[PDB]
């Protein structure tokens, strides 16, 4: 009740939400009836610029059924997405859920110039600013749980601060590569490599530099940190994606050939020729799975979907790194300390869990491994194709954290953030500056 | 711990070679359930030290 | 717990964990066990205003 | 064909040798009084389970009457397809309208 | 009055139903017009899976032909019907009777955690959890009214 | 259950929470609906 | 022919010689009896490695067949452009329809 207290505080003379854009984004959260092939293509994206606007017809249609559908938006668990939505697939979207994008990302900003109302200026202190030293989410000693790309870890790189990686498939020194082929790719590897490969051009990739500013990643980290446990309380997990898996049945298409002279099919019902038709529904091919969760795809939009094959990434990678405590915290008694941090170098936001469906068998195509106990779903772990079933009633009330990706003493963020976020009786807008307000360091 | 080999099992390496040692003694970080003047006593709360 | 009249629960496992998330930290509890013949002799604070 | 105001008639391929329509319309155009004079053997409960058992193999020789409008059943969940190792096993939500044109 | 004012208590804080939901669930308990192909078909899936995919197709036109007489949900005696309408037929729905089924199961998730919410940590004690001794829904000694 | 292909004569098929959500569904939210006025009903399946 | 019940018969040639609509229901007709006599000389996550070499390969093979379906490649995003120093570099939303009448 003190918590939220300091979040009407700050609540006031600052971007608010409008309950529109909460209940659209919230029920979307709670949706256990969620078409499943958002997280198919948000692996298939795997945060790739370059792979958004190729399939770009696909996602606004996969968007605009699913708003015909529900009264929920569709990729509001990866935050790259919904900035790419709101950037560039602004005109050809129903404009119901336009708002709803466009309030989501700007109450973003206006998290992270809350900040900077506060900060008082100085010199770099320790080669970190001074907001650095202040709010943990201007501060990249700590880094978000699903990263896609290598900006994440390279400005943890390049510090006093940082031990020096730890990654864990292969070798204990991560390492990066420009891009990747399908004759490149290694679908299981184990010696640590890094893709770099997210960002706009494939001609123009480099293998040490950064592609975006920092108010990419800075970005990410208040979405998922923040806006994540303030909508979902507690249900939502980051789960470890079987991308040999997961491409094998997005190439795998049954689209029938077109008559010579013919009109385009928009009817996925009446017409033969529509790949929707009742004639195409094959099983274990991706028309059927645009059918099992219901997508409206016409012929082209399904056909651009090869965009594979020029990007995409091998598998998932755990992650493990540690940092000293920062200039201005750093005195001999503390500077043995070491803060563990958990991510995802590949891996999507489970938003609802879901066991009882089996057009996907439990645990195909994700593994569920809670990097963070705010992205511990306990359903999630009670539903792994092996759980142990003495844990039933432990992991009912207790978040499960492997201490590969970390402990809760030793997380950047220990457990009763994780509390008040699914506790807190505070409206979605109050709670949100309540937990933004909640990360400025001691 | 340090992570080791394929991710796929390593929440299943987690949750068998653990289920011995975590399900038996009670975690001591849930207090969140305490309440205010539950916490400052010594009933219950021998984590005050 | 003081003063035993009365049979316990028929589980011990459910007896003891009754008995020692109640004892564990009063003014009241009773010592380490309650004698045979004997008084369980309330265990005194340091000071009292 | 069965008289069906007899218990001692009715075996499974008696209702199954019947059309679906006509089992309608002998089950509306048989006659009130129930006769007793020879009985079922396995008792009066076992006509009951006689006549069910044919029902549901005159609705799969209904089925084969509309193969040149449904299609072919795929699964309905996952766990059973041919390759499992290499690619996964889905499951068909059998919601469309299986219909041939 | 006590009782009630008890439960005004636990009430904040925690998911409460919309009252335009309540008014199309409870239009469906006082239905004499209820048509009893549902009562038919209930008694037809008889809480299993593969049946109800089976008949999909006529669960959704049933609702949604009911749906339009009457701005009420038909299936709603039977949760493990409820259940595999929020489940798997998703989509083919008009989303205001969607959001009936939806708010309905999420009605119920709300009225399991409270239980985790009030319940301390602690052994199993008699082979039974903690809640199992604390509150009577997670205790398995009580079974449900219609175990399909 | 799930699958034909599926067949458990004593294994489980359901979490421990399927048999706790309908409790709580019959007990807690229909009687607050039905208002007492609801009935069981044993069904003769030979005749359905 | 590739055999899927078999880790050392599939190649990148012999997925990419077979169709994208051939692959579909072949693979749901294979042997669920997978052979362990002879496995894949790169261990069965190389034929896993081996398998989606042939299947993306066929995806350029499906754009032959589709390329009277859509336009040529424009390119998205900036940074590439013959002519840059009157000119910039743009970059196009492929938000469009992409059929060809």
């Amino acid at each position: 009740a003190f918590r939220d207290a300091r979040g009407l505080e700050l609540g006031v003379g600052r971007h608010a939400m409008a309950p529109a854009t909460i209940a659209a984004v919230r029920g979307a959260f709670e949706d256990r009836s969620y078409p499943a092939v958002f997280y198919l293509l948000q692996a298939a994206i795997h945060g790739n610029e370059h792979v958004f606007c190729a399939l770009a017809r696909l996602v606004t249609q996969c968007i605009t059924s699913y708003w015909n559908n529900t009264r929920c938006a569709a990729f509001v668990n990866d935050y790259s997405l919904v900035s790419y939505i709101v950037t560039y697939l602004g005109g050809d979207l129903p404009e119901e859920c336009m708002a709803v994008y466009r309030d989501l990302v700007a109450h973003v900003e206006a998290l992270a110039q809350l900040v900077d109302d506060f900060t008082l200026p100085g010199p770099e202190l320790g080669g970190q600013a001074q907001a650095e030293l202040n709010h943990l989410m201007r501060d990249p000693a700590l880094l978000p749980p699903l990263v896609w790309d290598c900006d994440g870890l390279m400005r943890h790189a390049a510090l006093d601060r940082h031990r020096d990686c730890r990654i864990d498939a292969g070798g204990h020194e991560p390492v990066y590569a420009a891009a990747c082929n399908v004759a490149t790719a290694d679908f299981n590897r184990n010696d640590g490599r890094l893709l770099h490969n997210t960002q706009a051009r494939a001609a123009d990739a480099a293998d040490d530099r950064p592609h975006r500013p920092a108010d990419w990643t800075v970005h990410h980290k208040i979405y998922y940190y923040v806006l994540v446990p303030a909508f979902s309380r507690g249900r939502c997990c980051t789960a470890g994606v079987r991308f040999d898996r997961v491409y094998a049945t997005l190439q795998n298409m049954v689209v029938p050939e077109i008559a010579p002279g013919e009109e385009c099919p928009s009817d996925p019902v009446t017409d033969p020729a529509h790949p929707l038709h009742p004639a195409n529904l094959v099983a274990n091919t991706v028309k059927r799975m645009f059918h099992n969760g219901r997508v409206v795809v016409d012929g082209p939009a399904m056909l651009t979907l090869q965009v594979l094959a020029h990007n995409m990434a091998e598998r998932t990678t755990a992650l493990l790194c540690s940092a000293a405590p920062d200039a201005g915290a750093n005195t001999a008694s503390t500077a043995n300390m070491r803060i563990f941090d958990g991510a995802l170098h590949a891996g999507v936001l489970l938003m609802a869990p879901q066991h009882l469906d089996h057009t996907i068998q439990n645990g195909e195509y994700f593994y569920v491994l809670p990097v963070h106990a705010l992205f511990a779903g306990a359903d999630h772990v009670a539903n792994a194709p092996n759980f142990p079933p003495a844990l039933r009633d432990l992991a009912r009330d207790v978040p499960l954290v492997p201490p590969a990706l970390g402990a809760n003493y030793f997380s950047s963020i220990r457990q009763p953030v994780v509390q008040h976020a699914r506790e807190s009786a505070a409206g979605e807008n109050a709670l949100t500056y309540a937990l933004m307000a909640g990360y400025f360091k001691m | 711990a340090a992570p080791a080999g394929p991710g796929a099992d390593m929440q299943q390496r987690f949750l068998n070679a653990w289920r011995q040692r975590l399900a038996h003694g009670r975690v001591r970080w849930v207090a969140e359930c305490q309440m205010t003047a539950e916490q400052f006593m010594q009933p219950d709360n021998a984590n005050l030290a | 717990y003081l003063g035993r009249g009365a049979p316990p629960l028929l589980d011990n496992a459910a007896a003891v964990y009754l008995r020692n998330a109640v004892v564990a930290g009063n003014r009241l509890g009773p010592a380490q066990p309650l004698p045979v013949f004997g008084c369980a002799q309330v265990p005194r604070r340091a000071g009292m205003d | 064909a069965p008289q069906f105001h007899r218990p001692s008639t009715i075996t499974a391929d008696n209702v199954r040798a019947l059309g679906m329509r006509g089992l309608v319309l002998a089950t509306n155009n048989a006659q009130f009084i129930m006769d007793n004079s020879y009985p079922h053997p396995h008792g009066t409960q076992g006509a009951v389970r006689e006549f069910l058992r044919g029902q549901a193999a005159a609705l799969t020789d209904l089925g084969v009457t509309h193969a040149n409008n449904t299609f072919a059943p795929q699964p309905m969940f996952a766990g059973d397809a041919a390759a499992e190792w290499l690619r996964p096993s889905f499951g068909l939500k059998r919601t469309y309208s299986p219909f041939v044109v």
